């Protein structure tokens, strides 16, 4: 079978090397013949006199395509081949890697990116994750955003925990007194995280306005997708410090890689047709000569299409031609206006970086923690630590997720991360009725050495020694006062009272 | 189409295409090409006999304006009809196609954007020929009106079940669409069914100046606007997107064509007429006469009365009261 | 890449004998071989993919030819059964673009014999 | 496995003659034609491919007519210096081999 290799950029002979010279592409009667085309153009005219030689002359039906520019109408431009010449076309990377519309059912044109559900689903999940229910949404008058905001709508509501969705925003930048409307909504922007939709040029204007308000301070997170971005080396200087987005594997996932996966799953589905049918369909030929009565030939190559396994990897396809289960990357810009990889999203696990919420502190000054650090020994009923619910994600809301201390003597060359664990106790209470009077936070973390704290020859361990060496800023336990410990620490005024006493049998 | 509008026009320096319904239609890919060439700097089209919602979806094919809005602006055609008669409860049918569910996605906002509902959502396969159970579970609801405009196929299916069956009295009254009134669906119509007609929506001639005199003032403001580089001289070498786009879209949004042929041919954001003027057909004895006038605003019946279906002269009932009354409850003492 | 022949040879009337052409990466480039008819034809013998499997005969030798390879030493293994009949000339050959395709290949060996 | 036949597997020619060897393929192979030949000890050497394809190191006598299943490869004026035997191969299903043919020079 004749195979097309368009090649826009700087990609050589290795891509070729890792992709077909190391799988084994038998099972065919035919052999996969593969022709690499280069050319750093993307004009209309010269491509399709190009694919027009190869399909009439050659006949070549498979297409396997990757650039490295943001034009994204090239996308639907193989959607255009694929209902021109009806053979299966993917996109891999560059123009040919971003979300497409017009699904057109005569096409059997896939992408290998994630599905605008797929981010939808991942920007929630990660939303849960961090645990902070409160949100805004902006979005711009680009068409498409009506499905995203329904479907939005659909899962967090097909979740019935106590979401709380404040506002959502339909942005009009056509008129320059729509931006003066914007500010009577913008007004009422409160919540800390804001999910956005539009595309770069609009994001420039979204990002002036965001800093002209003010809207880089602390507790600011923005999480945007990979079309909101546009390409993660092209920086615009109206980006915010510590603004993550999300996209795909561009790093860990090598384009020679992307391109086996795909010239493997293309040999899977030729032979599942095959075995299906046992019959070559023949391509088009000429590219005046459209066949109409012979989508059925093609339409059951479709059926094969969605459902591909690779590697015993669910890297199958859906219904709208995306695979199911995409590597997905959110990455960090952070003060060095770098991008960072600080969370991965493969095989239905998503994986973080940082367990603790990484901290995003903004450029301002001041910069005092008014997330204290406490640490605190397990005491009940002071202290009531439970394992967090897995089907609920948290536990009730009056529990507060605490962290298992990082310590294994199993391993002690790998630090086992943190582990939160959802806790209860009298003192929380207090701790959360001064946080909501004096309007401060704190972080919850467990003692390594799960004691109270001693004058190890000179040297104080436990809770008193994380104090002592500032690693726990402020204390929160059942310990009493000892001169000891005034000497190292200021002691508080109590809560309660204790001391030497004696209990006996009632009788 | 592709060849010729790169070999002679994309080097002829075109700013803006122009683009005709395709002479067969089976399929409506012929503008589709255009459209590529146009967007692929995202150079809008000026679409001038189409009707299809494929091209009104702006999320890609936001290089495309028409003179007249597509068949899925009709249903605040039939939103107005709320007005008319006040009739709450109505049925959704829609086939597996795009126009369709871009036609009941409108419509659903238009019922929702009046705190209303419809009664039941349904979805069929185009171009099948056993319609019995979605017609068994929808007329043993409260709906007594339907409404699609979708293929003539299940028109006719619909009016051929409704034909052997008890579906054409007094009291069964429905709206069609604009293309499932002509041909076999016009042969198995009833004796009483009303429907929307387009003025001047043959006569290509009064469109096409609108559109040159429309193209034309857009040109002139962009060219006695700010500077201005050139297009594509050719289908070889360039890369990147044009910088005229933007201020080109911009214009035609704002354009104010008051100075229309056929009335004041001003279009919305999604370059659509305001103000459109639709017909009323009524099926007088098979004959499609005028019973009513749509000038954009309100819909005015004209002095010709209105003749029902199942031949009445008054107002159909639309909505019923089910005297017939269900109950189910929990078997437990001492109240069962 | 260079292809040497090694191991040519029939001197037992209807034994197995073992042909190779080692090469001096040669791991990802597929591999074929030539036998040379008395009438001095070029008949083909076996066929290895870059991967080694796809083990195919023509329907000379069919059913009657074991066949492998091993990319450790850039060689491959044939035992000859049912050539008795023939003082046949082999010689080995690496095709292009490498992959478990076929192409037209031109770096070729150097020519041992086969006598009984 | 597709197979393939050749023909007349015989030449008469001397230091001046064109002859031409017709190549029956089976399947359509749409331009797949390979010509190959072989030296007694010589080493063998790459030829022609597809239609009248021009090599470097290659003269250019060599002509080629016909397509799909039916081809006609046809040398003109050949010198005494590379008198070998020729052969039609083709690609197909793995490889599509045949009887081959001869060339001998009185
Ligand atoms: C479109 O309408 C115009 C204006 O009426 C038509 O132009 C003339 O119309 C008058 C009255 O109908 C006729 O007597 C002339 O013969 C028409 N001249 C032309 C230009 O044909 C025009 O005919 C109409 N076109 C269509 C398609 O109906
Ligand atoms: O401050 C602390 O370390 C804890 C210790 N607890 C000690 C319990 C009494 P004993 O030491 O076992 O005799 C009392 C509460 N405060
Ligand atoms: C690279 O771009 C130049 C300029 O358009 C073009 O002439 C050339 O053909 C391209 N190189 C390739 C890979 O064809
Ligand atoms: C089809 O999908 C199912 C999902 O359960 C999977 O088990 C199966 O392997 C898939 N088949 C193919 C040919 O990919
Ligand atoms: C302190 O003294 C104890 C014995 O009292 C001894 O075991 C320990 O190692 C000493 N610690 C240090 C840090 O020297
Ligand atoms: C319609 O009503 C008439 C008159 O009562 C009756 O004869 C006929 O059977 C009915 N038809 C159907 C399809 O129910």
């Amino acid at each position: 079978i004749g195979i097309a290799v368009i090649l826009v950029g700087t990609s050589d002979e290795v891509a070729i090397k890792d992709a077909h010279e190391k799988d084994d592409f038998h099972h065919l009667s035919v052999v996969p013949r593969v022709e690499l085309v280069a050319m750093n153009e993307t004009d209309p005219k010269s491509i399709i006199t190009r694919i027009c030689d190869l399909m009439s002359d050659r006949k070549i039906q498979g297409v396997v395509f990757a650039d490295d520019t943001d034009q994204e109408a090239i996308a639907q431009i193989l959607d255009f081949i694929s209902a021109q010449t009806l053979t299966p076309i993917l996109g891999i990377h560059g123009g040919s890697s971003m979300i497409m519309a017009d699904k057109d059912e005569s096409s059997m044109f896939f992408q290998f990116g994630p599905s605008i559900e797929q981010q939808a689903s991942v920007m929630l999940n990660i939303m849960e994750e961090y645990d902070w229910y409160i949100f805004s949404i902006v979005t711009t008058y680009f068409p498409g955003y009506q499905d995203f905001v329904n479907k939005i709508r659909s899962t967090i509501e097909n979740s019935f925990v106590g979401w709380e969705l404040e506002e959502v925003l339909l942005l009009d930048m056509s008129l320059d007194d729509g931006d003066s409307k914007i500010q009577n909504q913008l007004k009422k922007l409160q919540s800390p995280i804001i999910l956005l939709y539009c595309t770069k040029e609009e994001a420039t204007y979204i990002f002036e306005v965001a800093n002209s308000v003010g809207l880089t301070g602390y507790g600011y997170t923005w999480i945007v997708p990979s079309l909101v971005a546009g390409d993660t080396d092209t920086v615009p200087s109206e980006f915010p410090t510590g603004l993550i987005s999300v996209s795909y594997d561009e790093w860990d996932y090598g384009l020679p890689a992307r391109v086996r996966d795909g010239i493997a799953i293309i040999t899977t589905a030729a032979s599942d047709m095959l075995s299906e049918h046992s019959f070559i369909p023949e391509p088009k030929s000429s590219c005046y000569n459209t066949h109409e009565k012979r989508i059925y030939q093609s339409n059951m190559l479709n059926r094969y299409l969605i459902n591909v396994t690779f590697e015993g990897r669910n890297l199958s396809f859906s219904e709208d031609g995306y695979q199911m289960h995409p590597k997905l990357v959110i990455i960090l810009l952070n003060k060095e206006r770098k991008w960072e990889r600080v969370g991965k999203w493969k095989d239905k696990s998503l994986q973080m970086k940082y367990y603790v919420w990484p901290r995003m502190c903004p450029e301002t000054e001041e910069q005092e923690d008014d997330h204290l650090s406490i640490v605190t020994l397990e005491e009940a009923p002071f202290v009531i630590v439970e394992s967090v619910d897995p089907l609920s994600g948290t536990c009730m809301r009056n529990t507060v997720p605490c962290q298992k201390r990082i310590i294994s003597e199993n391993k002690t060359d790998e630090e086992p991360g943190y582990i939160k664990k959802c806790c209860k106790g009298f003192c929380i209470d207090i701790l959360k009725k001064i946080s909501k009077s004096v309007k401060f936070t704190y972080d919850l973390y467990l003692v390594t050495n799960g004691k109270h704290g001693k004058k190890i020859n000179g040297t104080w361990n436990g809770m008193i020694g994380e104090v002592v060496m500032k690693r726990a800023y402020m204390a929160v336990g059942s310990l009493t006062i000892n001169e000891e410990r005034s000497e190292v620490v200021d002691f508080s005024v109590p809560f309660i009272e204790t001391g030497i006493s004696v209990m006996v049998s009632r009788s | 189409m592709a060849l010729s509008v790169c070999e002679d026009l994309i080097s002829s320096q075109v700013y803006a295409i122009l683009v005709s319904h395709p002479p067969t239609p089976n399929d409506h890919f012929t503008p589709t090409p255009v459209s590529y060439t146009a967007g692929f700097y995202r150079i809008p089209v000026l679409g001038l006999t189409t009707r299809m919602s494929i091209y009104s979806d702006k999320s890609i094919h936001l290089s495309f304006l028409r003179t007249v809005p597509p068949y899925s602006h009709q249903s605040s055609v039939w939103f107005e009809m709320m007005r008319v008669y006040n009739w709450n409860h109505i049925i959704l049918l829609v086939s597996d196609d795009h126009e369709g569910r871009a036609a009941q996605k409108r419509l659903e906002t238009l019922l929702e954007e009046r705190e209303s509902k419809a009664e039941k959502v349904l979805q069929f396969d185009p171009g099948t020929k056993n319609v019995t159970a979605l017609l068994m579970e929808a007329r043993e609801l409260e709906a007594r009106v339907i409404i699609l405009s979708a293929s003539e196929d299940d028109a006719a299916t619909v009016y051929r079940a409704a034909a052997m069956l008890n579906m054409t009295g007094s009291g069964y009254v429905w709206l069609v669409g604009e293309r499932e009134i002509s041909g076999n669906a016009l042969r198995y119509a009833p004796d009483g069914i009303i429907g929307l007609q387009l003025i001047n929506g043959k006569n290509e001639s009064a469109h096409i100046s609108d559109a040159v005199g429309v193209v034309a003032q857009a040109v002139h403001e962009l060219l006695e606007k700010e500077n201005i580089t050139d297009p594509p001289r050719g289908c070889v070498g360039n890369t990147n997107i044009w910088k005229t786009g933007p201020l080109f879209k911009r214009v035609l949004m704002s354009s104010k064509y008051a100075d229309g042929v056929t009335g004041r041919v001003e279009f919305n954001e999604d370059g659509d007429r305001k103000f459109a003027n639709y017909s009323i057909m009524n099926l007088q004895n098979r004959k499609l006469v005028q019973v009513g006038i749509y000038n954009g605003t309100h819909v005015i019946p004209n002095d010709r009365k209105i003749i029902w279906p199942g031949g009445e002269t008054e107002k159909p009932r639309g909505y019923q009261m089910s005297t017939r009354l269900k109950i189910v409850t929990i078997h437990q003492e001492p109240f069962v | 890449v260079k292809l040497q022949e090694s191991g040519g040879g029939l001197v037992q009337p209807g034994g197995s004998l073992k042909l190779s052409c080692a090469a001096s990466t040669f791991s990802s480039y597929t591999m074929s071989w030539v036998r040379q008819t008395p009438e001095k034809r070029l008949e083909w013998v076996a066929y290895i993919s870059n991967g080694g499997g796809g083990t195919y005969y023509p329907d000379t030798v069919k059913g009657r030819f074991t066949i492998s390879r091993d990319n450790a030493k850039n060689t491959l293994y044939l035992q000859m059964n049912s050539l008795k009949e023939d003082t046949a000339m082999y010689y080995c050959a690496r095709p292009s673009r490498g992959g478990s395709s076929y192409w037209y290949f031109d770096v070729w060996g150097a020519g041992t014999t086969v006598t009984v | 496995d597709i197979q393939m036949t050749q023909s007349p597997s015989s030449l008469s020619a001397s230091l001046g003659g064109k002859v031409t060897i017709t190549c029956k393929a089976s399947q359509d192979i749409n331009k797949y034609i390979a010509w190959y030949q072989h030296k007694p000890g010589k080493g063998p050497r790459l030829l022609i491919h597809y239609t009248s394809s021009l090599q470097p190191g290659i003269p250019s006598r060599f002509s080629g007519s016909g397509s799909g299943r039916d081809y006609s490869f046809s040398i003109s004026n050949l010198e005494p210096e590379d008198i070998a035997t020729y052969y039609c191969l083709q690609y197909d299903n793995l490889y599509t081999f045949g009887g081959g043919t001869k060339l001998e020079i009185k």
